[PDB]
RNA sequence: UAAGGUGAUAUGAACCGUUAUAACCGGCGAUUUCCGAAUGGGGAAACCCAGUGUGUUUCGACACACUAUCAUUAACUGAAUCCAUAGGUUAAUGAGGCGAACCGGGGGAACUGAAACAUCUAAGUACCCCGAGGAAAAGAAAUCAACCGAGAUUCCCCCAGUAGCGGCGAGCGAACGGGGAGCAGCCCAGAGCCUGAAUCAGUGUGUGUGUUAGUGGAAGCGUCUGGAAAGGCGCGCGAUACAGGGUGACAGCCCCGUACACAAAAAUGCACAUGCUGUGAGCUCGAUGAGUAGGGCGGGACACGUGGUAUCCUGUCUGAAUAUGGGGGGACCAUCCUCCAAGGCUAAAUACUCCUGACUGACCGAUAGUGAACCAGUACCGUGAGGGAAAGGCGAAAAGAACCCCGGCGAGGGGAGUGAAAAAGAACCUGAAACCGUGUACGUACAAGCAGUGGGAGCACGCUUAGGCGUGUGACUGCGUACC
């Protein structure tokens, strides 16, 4: 019902977390295809 | 890096000012080589309000690049490429293909 | 003196010159107090000499 | 083998130009060979010798 | 080297500097705002605090130095236990950190061409996990045969789509026989005589010559037309240089490529000549590590998919003999052959083009090509896990509204104008499409039936010594159903 989009930090630890996107191999290919090979940036680290 | 040493006379010939003659130029990284400023009638800018607004209409930057006539002397504008021999120890100044060096 | 002209010296600027050379940035470099017709921005155009010691001391201590 | 080679009896008048073998060329001034390519007459048209 | 420069895409402004460190190229080395991959322990990525030392201080404190899990060998230390062992305190050293993909380990599908689906194919691919180097997996014969023989392996055309298995089904799919590619043998289980004699891991030296600076590097004028003549002609000269595209165009003629001569600090390619630390060479005499195999029943990949049965496997278990043979002879065993004692080692052939370097383009010339021209994996959707765009492009000189005039101290135009151009004017493409506004003349506020092509009056306009035509909505009405 309480739909939907919102920002927060503490909810990133099981889903949205940068060190977990490197810890999991499933994230690790994405991370390189998105910046190191993908010519780009993220920088949203806050 | 050009080995022809900035004291020297040139003209326009690769454009409609054909004949217009002058020396030393103004030379920096990527300069359009403006001869001696051989411009006609071309505006200047009026941003300032106070008593000094730039009343100018000539000699601002008007282009013809690198060099099309290898330093004039009498007539003729080749060879450019030719690189000579020793004169200064650490560098070499140049003239053209019948006159050794300056 | 671009540092390279003084290399003969028995000791390096950490001996206390490090502060005489840097006081200007916090005491004179404000609005017009270091100048208005003569100076402007000093630290790289001329005064770049001081940064150069910070490799050199590591360089020399090992030689 | 394969009568492919037989064109010189199709033309016979302007073409296979039976003359002399290749040694005659300069070569550092190959610009000159126009003067010497006159025995075959051809000057420059198709510069082979086979 | 040769002179200018301050990585920029508002360039305002300082300030180096054309003497040989102003930048900037290049060998090597040196740089720490805290995270750090990060590692004393903690983790909600950008840490917030333990430990113990150090040069020294206006004696507040300080910038700084170092530690961990393992694999492996020294030293000290130490249990419920004389002893054993296990476990800590150090000493040393390297890897744990990171790749798209190959390759070794196995896994690994669902449905779906079979016209039915619980065999198979599907499929050894999605991925996920683990290794460790640039090459690998391999490989030194219980190999293959007929008594002719061949030699790690197999590769490459075959023979052949032959043998050869099946819901008798769709798929899978050999080897021998011939030609070839090939074309060589050791070491322990260990003692002796011999003894820096053969190799290579390293680590310094000289050349033979790389890597790239530095060195370089070609021809012409006049004229009619002319914003640039770099077209045309003339040949006045040219050629192993007539790539391709730049310079405002179309330039053998200026180019920048080639073709060719000269040459580096200082590590360092690779080949050798060497030198310092370490290895093993020569020639005898010794030497022989079975739980290995067998079966009887399971699970098996094998050309053979359950079946009578075939190994070299694999797992509960059981359990010999040293080559005075039997392990096996792609049913079982002869006649008789071949590997060989079950430990370790081999030149060639294969693949990965990370990216960057040389040459070809009946290949991509933005309906595309490596997601890639970008600076677009970037922003317009994502509880998100991230799917990734609508998208090529002013153009001598930013030559980017000098100047004048009106209006809202505005928008836009009317002339000037850099200009070939504003039909290049910064809602930057030299440029029609769906639809529109004012108009030359039509038909016309009693309308029918894909709005017609006919057959024709004269009308806005145009040519004609007068000659029935060059022009379209379309008074009369005739003909109809244009589709697929």
């Amino acid at each position: 019902m309480k739909r939907t989009f919102q920002p927060s930090v503490l909810k990133r630890n099981r889903s949205h977390g940068f060190r977990a996107r490197m810890a999991t191999k499933n994230g690790r290919q994405v991370l390189a295809r998105r910046r190191a090979k993908g010519r780009a940036r993220l920088t949203v680290s806050k | 890096a050009a080995k022809i040493r900035r004291d020297d006379e040139v003209i326009v010939l690769t454009g409609k000012d054909k004949g217009k003659r002058g020396k030393v130029k103004n030379v920096l990284s990527s300069g359009k080589v403006i001869v001696e400023g051989i411009n006609l009638v071309k505006k200047h800018q009026k941003p300032v309000p106070a008593l000094n607004q730039p009343g100018g209409i000539v000699e601002k930057e008007a282009a013809i690049q690198v060099s099309n006539v290898a330093i004039f002397n009498a007539a003729t504008g080749k060879a450019d490429r030719v690189g000579f021999r020793f004169e200064d120890g650490k560098k070499v100044r140049f003239f053209k293909s019948n006159s050794e060096t300056i | 003196m671009k540092a390279k002209e003084l290399r003969e010296k028995s000791v390096e600027e950490l001996n206390t010159e490090l502060l005489n050379l840097l006081r200007e940035q916090f005491n004179l470099r404000m609005q017009a107090a270091s100048g208005q017709l003569q100076q402007s921005h000093l630290l790289k155009q001329v005064r770049r000499d001081v940064a150069r010691v910070k490799t050199l001391l590591n360089e020399k201590a090992g030689a | 083998r394969g009568a492919l080679k037989s064109i010189l009896s199709e033309l016979v008048r302007q073409d296979r130009l039976i003359v002399v073998e290749k040694f005659s060329v300069e070569a550092p001034k190959t610009k000159l060979l126009a003067q010497k390519l006159k025995d075959m007459a051809l000057e420059d048209v198709l510069i082979i010798t086979g």
